[PDB]
């Protein structure tokens, strides 16, 4: 466990790019795919086609 | 009357990840990392122009 999370520890030290513990939220997690004309929900395609 | 830039200013054009958080000797200044070359500057005098 730590299983229903997103971000950990919204901070930055003195010295390091990111304090080692830091998890960044989802690229799922902010994507609007629209919905189709069945609704459906999609998400945003990796495309091309 | 526009003062025009002087000699070797160099443009580096304000983006917002340049601007981290360090520790100068002692503290957490807000330090510039200059994009033509690398080097901090944890404090606003002697920059890089």
């Amino acid at each position: 466990i730590s299983v229903a999370r997103s971000m950990r520890a919204i901070v930055n030290h003195n010295e390091v790019d990111r304090p080692r513990g830091a998890v960044a939220p989802s690229s799922y997690e902010m994507d609007t795919g629209t919905l189709s004309r069945n609704g459906d929900l999609l998400y945003s395609p990796v495309a091309n086609g | 009357f526009v003062p025009d830039v002087p000699e070797g200013y160099v443009a580096v054009q304000y983006a917002h990840r340049l601007f981290s958080s360090s520790l100068a000797n002692k503290r957490n200044r807000v330090t510039y990392t200059h994009p033509p070359t690398g080097m901090a500057y944890p404090s606003p005098t002697g920059r890089p122009h």
